Parts: structure tokens; sequence; C-alpha cells
């Protein structure tokens, strides 16, 4: 989940 | 058998009947069964065996409608224009004749520019006008194909009988004419409006377009286009030998005495002046013509010729189509062939590429595109990361989808560092059956848009983005998208570096603003030039290289 790895 | 040579030249006022202003025909000639028959007086003809001259008559309506006009240095080319034009003028209506005129001979043609029945006149520096003048009446041709097919339009004819009723629309339009005063100096600054303006003489003349051409040698037409003038008006010709009457007739024509001609038939004739005063002198033309034109314009108090659609200066992104209308295709300006939309598709191509110099405006589509973004994505269906060293898209990158504002070099260093991770992930296994590798399946998650802005500044020696190049061809399987924009200084040599050299080799969309052509071409065919802010050359493989202009958007 790019959502969650990010920030 | 030929008369003895005249001393004054006639006028229009003396080879036509007393004219009267009408309500509402203008000033012309009241209630004459010969008006707007598309015929023109344009001078005195003097037949063999003739004893008084006669008045020299065209017939513009069907073949012979497009007009070519040959003749050495001040030999009268540019006046003869000016006669035809005015003629027309005098027996017709705005509304029934139209002009557009590309003055490239002494540029003479803009006295006739306030008249109600001319549009647009453009000198020789007015590129910008020279270019979507031509384009505007090729648009009208290929309008035209159409409207007449989808109605009960047969000819031509048929049409001005219809708009002769007074309760026909149309297109807008009656019968178009485009002027140009030197065809040499076209197809030399403007190799493509030749061709251009050759293919709607080809097949325009039966859908009320025509082309009025003047040069000074016939041998400066292409066969292709010389051949369809079907109405030759030739002066007096340095190197008689490529007349298009006869050669021995040719050399025995009046030299300094400009207005002197030859028809295909051979009869003498000589150029009457665009005046309806009375006065046969030619050291009075500039101001013949003035009245003149005066006058025709305060007879009428109708609609006028339609203009020139240009470009704009600025262009309100309000303008271009919602998202409702668009769907995923992002609308970034409108080109200058058609005037019509240029869409972005992320689904077709992945990534995009901007070169532009000192603020020609790379931010701000920029802006646009991710705005764009925005209002076409959920933040589950896209997430937006910017590289944002000058910090110039503050006002986009306070949405939902931002997850990632790099506006350092060590903010950039510690965001491709998760990306390359989290994009690494997605690249497909070995085994993978087509239908896996087309839908998409064996990752669910949302698209990830990288934003590059400055990237001039970002690609230093230890180019923090460097890291994504080996997974930048890979980017449709994974659904990673690079939106970069860079400036001029150096960009030569920056096709090369790992990054930039593997977007323009993919066949990335992009446009090319306002550069110096110092250095030379950097995607598809364009070799860079100074443009007005916001303009720049759409490059597409699969739509070639056009002009745009794109949108700006506010704050
Ligand atoms: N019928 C005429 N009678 C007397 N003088 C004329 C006539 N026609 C043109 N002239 C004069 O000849 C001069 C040049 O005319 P014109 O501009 O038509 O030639 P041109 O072919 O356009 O020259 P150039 O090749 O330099 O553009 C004008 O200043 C005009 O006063
Ligand atoms: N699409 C457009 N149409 C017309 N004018 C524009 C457009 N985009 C920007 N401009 C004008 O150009 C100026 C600079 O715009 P912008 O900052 O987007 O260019 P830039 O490439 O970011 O400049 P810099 O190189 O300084 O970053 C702005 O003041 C704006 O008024
Ligand atoms: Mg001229
Ligand atoms: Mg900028």
């Amino acid at each position: 989940r790019v959502q969650a790895l990010l920030n | 058998i030929w008369l003895p040579p005249l001393d004054v030249p006639p006028t229009l006022d003396e080879l036509l009947p007393p004219l009267s202003p009408s309500a509402a025909h203008g000033y012309t000639a009241d209630g004459w069964e010969w008006r707007g028959r598309l015929h023109a007086v344009v001078g005195l003809v003097d037949r063999p065996f003739d004893q008084r001259r006669d008045p020299y008559w065209l017939d513009l309506s069907g073949g012979a409608g497009h007009v070519g006009v040959a003749g050495g240095p001040q030999t009268g080319k540019s006046t003869m224009l000016r006669t035809l034009i005015t003629s027309l003028a005098l027996l017709h209506t705005p509304q029934e004749v139209q002009f557009y005129c590309l003055d490239f001979g002494g540029g003479t043609l803009a006295g006739l520019a306030e008249l109600p029945h001319v549009g647009s006149v453009a000198t020789r520096l007015d590129a910008d006008r020279i270019r979507r003048t031509v384009a505007e009446v090729s648009a009208l041709l290929e309008q035209r194909e159409q409207e007449f097919t989808e109605r009960g339009i047969d000819s031509m004819a048929t049409y001005r009988r219809l708009r002769a009723t007074g309760e026909y629309a149309g297109d807008g339009f009656g019968d178009v004419f485009l002027v140009v005063d030197n065809w040499l100096t076209l197809r030399q600054d403007y190799e493509a409006l030749e061709d251009s303006i050759t293919q709607l003489a080809a097949r325009g003349l039966g859908y009320g377009i025509h082309v009025v051409l003047s040069s000074n040698k016939w041998s400066e037409f292409r066969t292709s286009i010389r051949d369809l003038l079907g109405t030759k008006l030739e002066l007096r010709l340095g190197d008689p030998y490529e007349s298009e009457v006869d050669r021995k007739k040719a050399a025995n024509v009046p030299e300094n005495r400009p207005g002197r001609g030859l028809t295909r038939d051979g009869y003498h004739f000589l150029t009457a002046l665009p005046r309806i005063d009375g006065d046969t002198s030619a050291e009075t033309l500039t101001e013949g013509i003035a009245t003149t034109v005066k006058t025709i314009r305060e007879a009428w108090h109708g609609p006028t010729a339609p203009p020139v659609r240009m470009l704009p200066n600025v262009l309100p992104a309000a303008q271009l189509p919602s998202a409702a209308e668009s769907g995923t295709r992002i609308p970034i300006g409108i080109d200058e062939d058609s005037l019509s939309p240029v869409y972005l598709d992320f689904n077709t191509d992945p990534h995009f590429l901007v070169f532009g110099d000192t603020e020609c405006g790379k931010s701000n589509l920029l802006r646009l595109i991710t705005a764009g973004i925005i209002e076409r994505y959920t933040p589950q269906q896209a997430r937006l990361i910017f590289i944002d060293y000058s910090r110039s898209l503050l006002d986009v990158a306070t949405t939902e989808h931002q997850i990632g504002y790099a506006a350092s070099s060590t903010a950039a260093s510690s965001l491709v560092r998760d990306i390359k991770g989290a994009m690494e992930a997605r690249l497909p296994p070995p085994d993978l059956t087509p239908e896996q590798l087309r839908s998409r399946s064996w990752w669910t998650g949302a698209e990830l848009f990288l934003v590059v802005d400055d990237y001039e500044m970002v690609a230093t020696s230890d180019n923090p983005l460097r890291p994504l190049a080996e997974l930048l061809p890979q980017a449709r399987d994974i659904g990673l998208h690079l939106i970069i924009a860079r400036s001029m200084g150096g960009a030569g040599r920056a096709l090369y570096e790992p990054i930039i050299q593997r977007i323009k080799e993919m066949a990335s969309p992009g446009l090319v603003m306002s550069g110096n052509k110092d250095e030379g071409i950097l995607l598809g065919n364009v070799k860079p030039h100074k443009l007005p802010q916001g303009r720049g050359y759409f490059v597409e493989r699969r739509s070639g290289t056009r002009l745009i202009q794109t949108a700006y958007r506010e704050s």
C-alpha cells in the first residue's frame, strides 16, 4: 500500500 | 489593328453603372440584374480591330474561380489585387464575399483592411496571423465538405441561392478569397503553407473557397497549383520566355507603363485604378482608395467579414473541457491547427517532459496537469509525490493525494528510496499470462505520479532520481508516472543523462517552449526558437508535432 508506505 | 497607347487609366466608377447607397446592399449598383453574380470588372481591354476599348470583365463563378497574377518589379501586380477586391466589393455585400490577405508585396493591402469585406491582412512580420489565416480557411473547406453532404447542397450555386433568400444562416460565410501578393516569399518562409494552400485550390473551388495568388514569375508557381489558376492576368514580364500566352507578344509589352498586360487570348488590357471618385491620376492613389473604402464602410450597416481567430495571449484554464466531458484525458491547451483541445492520456503513455527557458510557463503547466489529475482521480486511485526545490507547486500539493514533498536534495533521496522499494515490488514476476500483464493483476493499489519541477537543479552529479532510471521503462506494468520540467540551459547535453535518455527513448509526449536554437533538437523534429508565454511545440509521435497554447491557472 503506497498510501501507508511513504507516511 | 491595336489602339494607340492610352495616357490615363480608367477608374471603377467609369466602368460601372451609377452607384447608389442601398438599404441594405451597401454602396452598389442598386437593383442591377448583374449585381452579386460574382462577375467583376478590372479595367479596359483592347481586342484586335476594335476602335473603342471594351470593359474587361472576369467571371469568378465556376472553373475560372482561381485568379493568378504575374509580372516583374513595379509592373502593377499589387494594384491589380486591390482593384479586383474593390470591384468585387462594389458589386457585392460583406455577407456575399470575404477576403483574407497575405501581403508579401509592399504591404499595400493594408489600405483595404477597413473594408467590411476584408477580415484579415497580414504583413511580412505577423507570422502568427499568416500561419493561422491559412489554417482558418483550410478548416472552413473541411467544414463545408461535410455541411453540404449532410444537407441538400449539391453545388455551390445552390448554396448561394439559399443565402439569397435571406432566411438561411449557412456556415456564416459566403465566397471566401485567399489572397497572396508574393507566392515566392510564402513558399520560402512558410514551406508548410505552400502545400496546404495548394490543397485548398484543388478541391475548394466547388465549395466557394478561392485563391488569388500573385508572384514575380510564373515559374515561381509549382505546376501542381499553377495549372489550377483558371484566370491568369499577365503583366510586363522579365524573361518573357515563360509567358502563359505568347513569348513574342510579351516582349512587345510596354515597359514603364504599369497596368498594361496580356490575357490568355492575347488581348491588350489595362488595369483600372481602385477609385470611385474619377481621378485618373496615379500620384493621388493613396488617397483615392481611402475615400472609396470609407464610402463602402459607411453605406454598410450590417455584419462584417469574420475575423481570423488568433491564439490567445492568455488562455483561461476554465475554458478547457471539464473532467465530466473529457474523462481521464487531461486537456492542457489548444492547437494552432484547428483551435481544438489537446489532451494528455497517462493510460496510453506513462511519462511527460517539458523544456522551456526563463519564465515561459513551465511551473504553471505542472500546476495545471496536477490539478487535472486531482480533478480526475481519487487519492485511492492516484497518489502524488512532488520534488520541488524552488517550492513552486505549493498550490496543488495540499491535497490528500500528496504523500511526499521534497524541497531539499536530502528530502529527495529519502523519498526515492521509499519509491524505489515500493515500485520494485510491483515488478512483474517471470511467469505471467498475457492477460495478467494486460490487466495488471498481480498487484492492487494506486498509481504513482512523480512530479518534478526544475529538473536542471535536481540533476547534479549525484542525481537523487537516478536510482529510478532502471525501472522507468517498466512503468506501464507498475503504474509509475514521471512528469518532468527542465530549462534550456544545457538541455542538449541533458538528453544523454540516465533519466531523460530513457524517457525520450520511450517516445514519451512533451513540448518545447521558447528555447534557443543553439540547443539543437530536443523532442521530435523541432529546433527551439523564442516563443510567447505558454506556447510550445507539442511533440507526440502519434500525431506528429503541433504548435499549441497551454492554459493559465490562477494562483
Ligand atoms: N494603371 C496604372 N496607371 C498608372 N500608374 C500605375 C498603374 N498601376 C500601378 N501604377 C503605379 O505603379 C506603382 C507600382 O505598382 P504595384 O505596387 O502594383 O507594382 P508591384 O508589382 O506591386 O511592385 P513590387 O514588385 O515592387 O511590389 C505604384 O506606385 C502605382 O502608382
Ligand atoms: N499558460 C500561460 N499563458 C500565458 N501566460 C503564462 C502562462 N503560464 C505562465 N504565464 C506567465 O508567465 C509568468 C511565469 O510563469 P511560470 O512561473 O509558470 O514560468 P516558470 O517557467 O515557472 O518561470 P521560472 O523559470 O522563473 O520558474 C507568470 O507571471 C505568468 O503570468
Ligand atoms: Mg507588390
Ligand atoms: Mg519554474
